[PDB]
């Protein structure tokens, strides 16, 4: 099978510029590769085929380019509507197979996480179990690590993340991160933490609370 | 105008099996090769099979052979994936597709068909207040919908009256059951000296709850 | 009569007149009696019996070498024609009448040239024609005590799309595709020239073995235009009937067909067999046209045999239609019985008598009475049929003249059509009178000087204008 | 068939 | 009756390139007229045939002429895990040309092709290709309907059935004035014959170079067919529009079938569908009966009447003889939806081997008397075998019996001259059409220019 490297994953970039985004077979393809555009929540629509022709319809700041196994997909002067996912994909030889993708985000400043962090309610201490919540809000780049601990050690166990997708409005990223146990374990334990790592400071961010006190 | 019109949502059980739908609209099902992919978040794009509508041949990616079976009925102008044995693997979004001149490239797409393997049933949501610890400008209230089948739910915060300061979460399948959260963020002054309620609405199971956000 | 009521001025006036007119040049005639008149009325008037001109039209037999009742032997020695050469006198609008007789002679050399499609189509039938050879011999022995006969073979033009060209393999077995083994696929190739020895067609028919080609029409048309043309190669004799058996079990290409392998040069009718005995041009030239095939058949003296599968008999006997003299027989199935269907067709061949004419003069008509059968005559018949090998049939032929041509001496052709032996006619006219030659120009006799003198008359010399100058 | 064959 | 065969043009190709071979009148966007003629024979760069097209501008006194230039390399693509092969070694490319508005469409009817797939193919046969150009904008495009992508074992499965391996399409062509591509494809489903048709915008907008196999989805294809009357007819060998169900909406189709029902010959008038509206029989077995076929109103009713060409037609003589000479036939075009009928007037040829009927060009009006005119070639015609085209007026009654004018063919032995013909365009603007006739044999053109009526 053909391996397609695709170059960035991801790039953060202003409307109205020109961008780049490269695929690397893993052998020779002679130009049989297309090109394809998924806007967020939306399905797929074709940009190029066999390797530097526009499908009828696309936009004439779209071109595709390359040769033996490197190609690019070239926008040239960003529009609202081109911050989307794009995905290259060979028809070389069978089975086709498909880039990783690239992500076109928009460009904006540095901004810390606004972290919130919520103990389980008494509804659902009742019923036996124990989530507690941490939020992560409006903070850029999207790139972030959060951490939970338990009485000052790392837990690794129950943990379920959600990430929004970039907001519409100020451009920022928000995170939610749901640590689960049992109503039993949650007791066994005294102080619940929630460690945000972020570019925009050397030291993490530190949100906690301990049980039964308040 | 060519179109590929794909079938609805699909909910099925593990071990179940499920057929997938391409009708072609605004030309003929025998004009080109026609493909089905699948998409994960994670794992991204994968590419099935095709088959020629004309005269029924396939090709398949080896790594597909006995899950995934592709037929097409000219006499309704539609082609077919089926997927047999269903695992949590399975859970994904399904497009077909068809070349615009290039016999062999992959221009048009369908909208894509939507495949969850779960063994759950119709559940409704528990819906759990999130109060701050126990200071600044702004408080930050959450809520917590938990163990729902299927999607999707609809959450907003006074009725929708608080129409900004709220991050509602997408939704995570732990387990054969959802998991969602949202957020709202509002002045010091405005709570609790105000009352700010989640209403979580799940059609599926024809439930509406609403929680009142109380200080611990 | 018609013989005086003209007053012509000259004895050669006279005798065109009517072949019944003579014409008295004594000069001791009496002044009131014509010179012109019948043979009779003119001695009633004690006309010199040495001074009248009256030409009579004749048939004069100069050779007649007797009908031969045996065709063996010596080739040279074999009459099937009587009379060979006649002279014939005419009178300007006369008419004369001759006799000819032609004969089938029994135990007349022949020669079979077979020709064969061996095309994959025909995998089955090359089995059957084992020992064609021998048996072929057997048979025809009845008929005849000196047979020849020999082979070649056909598939079709070695271009694309007649044949398969990938892959690379497939040129040299066009059989690849298909987990066998057949001969690399060639136009048409002679294999034995025609000979004695029939044991040696019984040997290279073993050895031969089918191609394989694409399309079902194949291109036997160039074979048999080569087998016609290339007389050397082949070997035809002089005196022997010609049989070229073509067999068969699909359509034939026919001419501007080539174009669909970027051929369009016609076909020009030439040999273009050399030392490797394979068609060279069979790339390069289109199939010939069925008008060009007959015109090499009949020059060469070929008569063709269609011996076809079933399948295709009606078209074969369709074609046969368009190329007169051409014989069909059905090869039942597998080329089983393709022995009787030789022995038949010969004996088609042999049962007609058809006579042509060559260089007739453009003011002479002939018209035929044929006796054919039972010594019973045909009126306006030129042509006999159902007849046997031995059987002999006779022709009455009248020539007439068409008033008095410029050239007073002329031969023509009378021959059957497939024969070698003929008979020629040498015409002679006889429009002038003896006594011309005696003519005295300036004669003091006319006119002091003015006038010629001739057959006892004064005739107005040469330059004058006027009956009397 | 409609080709060279039997 | 009024060309003038005293004062004439020639143009001149290479050596050996079989100039001549096709040609057609072509008007660039300003309304000139110039010639367009095809050399099949022309040498490529890789030094083998390969074919070639000339643009020939007017001038009265000739010469050569400016190169058509197209793609000559062969190409190959590894695709879908096959590998797709053209080759256009003695393709013949120019074997036909024809122009529509400012496009010309040039044909290379042997241009073969194949696919491979690890061991098996689809076998190299020659599914023929055209080549188009818009000379003054430079644009060039390419169309191959009959290209597929199916390997050899399953046309083995299926019997053979609808087997386009061997189309060789383009060896005969023709545009409507819609300017919709008609193509004759003779070998097409396995020698039965087919046309194909896509609209020349459409093959423009769909075509990229390096593709190769990509969907025409205006185009439209003949059909196969099990009956054996059409077995190895070469329907396709010729073609021409024209005319005839009363809609002027619609254009029908007129087909030469050379070979049909065991080479009796035959010609069809399709609709666009290919529905066939009438067949014509040919008279006589491999007289070619749809060699060639020209629509023209000849008898001034506003109803396109149709002439038939039978090279090879051999006229009965004395003795029962046969002669080849060639024959042509008229058939005139009833009022209503009628039956066209026997024929109405039998042209025959004089000269033995000289294939009268072997091309005939409409001419329009020469003399301008009302009536549509046409010419005749006989490539072998003449006194002295060396080709004659002969001039026959239209009238009240169809056409006239006798030639109103014999053009010796100006050149020497073998020159095919009258193989190819095109009237009915005035090339110098003088008010009357006149007639180009190639003589590919010589590698050149002659123009013969109409005049005023002596
Ligand atoms: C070889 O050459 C022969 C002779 O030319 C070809 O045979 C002819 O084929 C044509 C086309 O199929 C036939 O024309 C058709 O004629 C029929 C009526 O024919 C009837 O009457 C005829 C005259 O009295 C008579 O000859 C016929 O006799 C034949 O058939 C009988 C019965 O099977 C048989 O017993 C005899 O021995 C003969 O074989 C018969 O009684 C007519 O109805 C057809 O009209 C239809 O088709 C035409 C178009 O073709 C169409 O216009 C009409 O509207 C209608 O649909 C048609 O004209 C002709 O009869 C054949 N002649 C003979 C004597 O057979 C043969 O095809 C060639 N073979 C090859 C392979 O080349
Ligand atoms: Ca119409
Ligand atoms: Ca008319
Ligand atoms: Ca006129
Ligand atoms: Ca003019
Ligand atoms: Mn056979
Ligand atoms: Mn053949
Ligand atoms: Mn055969």
């Amino acid at each position: 099978d053909i391996l397609m490297t695709q170059s960035p994953s991801s790039m953060s970039v202003s409307l109205g510029d020109t961008v780049s985004i490269t695929c690397h077979a893993s052998q020779g393809i002679s130009s049989n590769i297309g090109w394809l555009q998924q806007k967020p929540g939306k399905s797929f629509m074709g940009l190029i085929y066999y390797g530097t022709n526009l499908v009828d319809g696309v936009p004439s700041r779209f071109s595709g380019s390359g040769s033996g196994a490197d190609y690019s997909l070239t926008i040239s002067s960003l529009d609202s509507e081109d911050f989307a996912d794009y995905y290259c994909v060979q028809y070389a030889q069978l089975p086709y197979t498909f880039g990783g993708g690239t992500k076109l985000e928009i460009k904006r400043a540095d901004a810390a996480p606004t972290v919130s962090i919520f103990p389980p309610s008494s509804e659902q201490l009742t019923s036996g179990g124990a989530s507690v919540v941490c939020f992560l809000n409006n903070f850029y780049p999207k790139d972030i690590n959060v951490k939970w601990k338990i009485d000052g050690s790392e837990r690794q166990n129950g943990v379920l993340n959600s990430w929004t997708d970039q907001d519409s409005k100020d451009s920022t990223y928000s995170m939610s991160s749901t640590l689960t146990l049992t109503k039993d374990e949650y007791e066994r334990h005294n102080s619940y933490t929630c460690e945000a790592t972020h570019k925009t400071s050397t030291s993490p961010i530190v949100k906690s609370f301990n049980r039964n006190e308040c | 105008e060519v179109q590929l019109q794909q079938s609805g949502a699909e909910l099925v059980k593990p071990g179940a099996s499920v057929k997938l739908s391409c009708t072609a609209s605004g030309f003929n099902i025998k004009d080109t090769y026609v493909h089905w992919v699948k998409q994960r978040p994670e794992q991204g794009l994968e590419w099935i099979g095709r088959i020629d509508p004309a005269n029924g041949y396939t090709k398949y990616d080896p790594k597909f052979q006995g899950k995934a079976t592709i037929t097409a009925d000219t006499s309704s102008n539609t082609a077919y994936l089926q997927l047999s044995s269903l695992t949590s693997e399975d859970t994904a979004v399904y497009y077909c597709v068809r070349p615009l001149y290039d016999y062999y490239a992959m221009d048009y797409w369908g909208q894509g068909t939507s495949v969850t393997v779960s063994s759950a049933k119709t559940t409704a949501p528990s819906v759990y207040p999130l109060a701050p610890v126990c200071t600044g400008s702004s408080v930050t209230l959450g809520c917590l919908v938990k163990g729902y089948f299927p999607e999707p739910v609809t959450l907003t915060w006074n009725s929708g009256s608080l129409s900004s300061g709220v991050h509602t979460f997408p939704a995570v399948l732990q387990s054969d059951l959802y998991t969602l959260s949202s957020s709202v963020t509002v002045t010091s002054s405005t709570w609790p000296s105000q009352s700010i309620t989640c209403n979580v609405a799940h059609p599926a199971s024809s439930t509406k709850v609403d929680k009142k956000i109380e200080p611990r | 009569n018609i013989c005086t009521t003209r007053g012509v001025s000259s004895c050669q006036q006279c005798l065109a007149v009517s072949p019944m007119c003579a014409w008295c040049s004594d000069e001791a005639l009496p002044l009131g009696s014509p010179r012109c008149d019948l043979k009779e009325n003119l001695l009633k008037d004690n006309c010199a019996p040495e001074s009248i001109e009256f030409p009579v039209s004749e048939a004069r037999v100069l050779e007649d070498r007797p009908l031969s009742d045996k065709g063996s032997g010596d080739s040279s020695q074999v009459t099937q024609v009587s009379p060979q050469r006649i002279a014939l006198r005419l009178r300007p609008d006369d008419s004369k009448n001759f006799s000819i007789q032609v004969r089938q002679v029994e135990d007349y050399p022949v020669d079979i040239y077979y020709l064969m499609d061996l095309s994959y189509s025909m995998k089955d039938d090359l089995w059957s024609i084992q020992n064609l050879g021998t048996k072929l011999a057997t048979q025809m022995r009845k008929l005849t005590s000196n047979l020849r006969i020999g082979f070649g073979a056909f598939v079709d033009k070695p271009v694309s799309p007649y044949m398969y060209i990938s892959p690379p393999e497939a040129l040299e077995n066009p059989c690849y595709d298909m987990k066998t083994t057949c001969l690399p696929m060639f136009g048409y190739k002679h294999v034995l020239t025609l000979t004695d020895q029939v044991t040696r067609f019984n040997e290279e028919v073993k050895k031969q073995s089918v191609s394989r080609n694409r399309d079902a029409p194949e291109g036997g048309f160039d074979a048999i235009m080569q087998a016609t043309v290339c007389d050397e190669k082949i070997g035809w004799r002089n005196d022997a009937s010609h049989l070229l058996v073509f067999t068969t079990d699909a359509k034939t290409h026919i001419a501007l067909d080539g174009r669909l392998a970027g051929i369009v040069q016609p076909n020009d009718g030439q040999c273009h067999v050399g030392s490797d005995n394979h068609y060279s041009a069979s790339t390069t030239m289109d199939y010939p046209s069925l008008g060009l095939m007959t015109e090499k058949l009949s020059q060469k003296n070929i008569n063709l045999i269609f011996a076809v599968t079933e399948n295709v008999v009606n078209l074969y006997q369709n074609y046969s239609e368009l190329i007169p003299g051409t014989t069909v027989g059905v090869l039942s199935m597998d080329s089983s019985n393709v022995l009787q269907l030789i022995v038949d067709a010969y004996g088609k061949i042999r049962s007609k008598v058809e006579l042509e004419v060559r260089d007739l003069p453009e003011e002479l008509s002939l018209s035929f009475n044929a006796t054919c059968l039972n010594n019973e005559v045909i009126p306006g018949l030129k042509s006999c049929m159902g007849l046997k090998i031995g059987d002999t049939v006779s022709f009455s032929i009248e020539a007439k003249v068409r008033g008095c041509p410029q050239e007073k001496e002329k031969s023509f052709t009378i021959k059957p059509v497939g024969f070698k032996d003929s008979l020629i006619v040498q015409v002679t006219f006889d429009c002038d009178c003896a006594c011309q030659a005696q003519a005295e120009p300036n004669s003091h006799r006319c006119n002091n000087g003015n006038g010629t003198f001739e057959c006892g008359v004064c005739r107005c010399g040469p330059g004058w204008l006027g009956s009397q100058c | 068939g409609r080709g060279d064959s039997p | 009756l009024n060309l003038d065969p005293v004062q004439l043009t020639f143009y001149a190709g290479p050596n050996g390139s079989q100039f001549g071979f096709s040609l057609d009148f072509h008007k660039d966007s300003h309304g000139r007229v110039a010639i367009v003629v095809g050399a099949p024979r022309t040498l490529g760069p890789s030094q083998e045939e390969t074919g070639g097209v000339f643009l020939c501008p007017w001038r009265a006194e000739g010469g050569q002429c400016p190169s058509l230039l197209f793609d000559l390399r062969d190409e190959t693509r590894n695709v879908g895990s096959q590998t797709l092969q053209t080759f256009k070694a003695r393709q013949g490319l120019g074997a036909s040309v024809v122009s529509w508005s400012d496009v010309i469409v040039a044909c290379a009817p042997w241009q073969h092709w194949n696919v491979l797939e690890k061991t098996e193919e689809a076998e190299k046969t020659p599914v023929g290709s055209c080549f188009l150009a818009q000379p003054e904008s430079g644009r060039r495009a390419e169309y191959s309907p009959c290209r597929g992508n199916t390997l050899s074992r399953i046309y083995v499965e299926n019997d053979f059935s609808w087997d386009k391996r061997y189309c060789e399409a383009g060896f005969s062509s023709v545009v409507t004035q819609a300017g919709e591509l008609v193509l004759g494809a003779p070998g097409g489903y396995y020698f039965l014959g087919l046309l194909a048709q896509a609209p020349v915008a459409d093959i423009f907008s769909s075509y990229r170079p390096g593709i190769l196999l990509w969907h025409v989805s205006s185009q439209s294809l003949s059909f196969d067919s099990s009956n054996p009357e059409y077995f190895d007819g070469y329907w396709g060998y010729s073609v021409a529009v024209g005319e005839f169900d009363g809609d002027l909406n619609t254009t029908e189709y007129v087909v030469g079938a050379p070979t049909w029902s065991w080479t009796l010959g035959a010609v069809e008038i399709l609709d666009s569908y290919y529905q066939r509206l009438h067949r014509l029989r040919g008279e006589q077995m491999a007289s070619y009966f749809g060699h060639s076929v020209a629509v023209t109103d000849v008898n001034g009713d506003g109803r396109h009447d149709l002439l038939v060409g039978a090279p090879l037609y051999m006229e009965s003589r004395a003795d029962r003889k046969l002669a080849e000479v060639g024959r042509v036939y008229l058939f005139l075009q009833p009022r209503g939806p009628h039956a066209l009928g026997a024929p109405s007037l039998l042209l025959t040829g004089t000269q033995l081997y000289g294939r009268f009927g072997s091309a005939i060009a409409p001419l329009g009006d020469l003399d301008r008397d009302g009536y549509n005119d046409i010419a005749v070639a006989a490539p072998y015609g003449g006194p002295s075998g060396r080709g004659q085209v002969l001039v026959f007026l239209g009238q009240s009654e169809g056409l006239r019996s006798r030639p109103s004018q014999v053009l010796d063919s100006p050149f020497p032995t073998g020159s095919a001259f009258g193989f190819s013909l095109r009237g009915a365009v005035d090339i110098d603007d003088n008010g009357y059409p006149d007639l180009i006739v190639g003589a590919y044999g010589a590698n050149q053109v002659a123009v013969y220019r109409a005049q005023p009526v002596v």
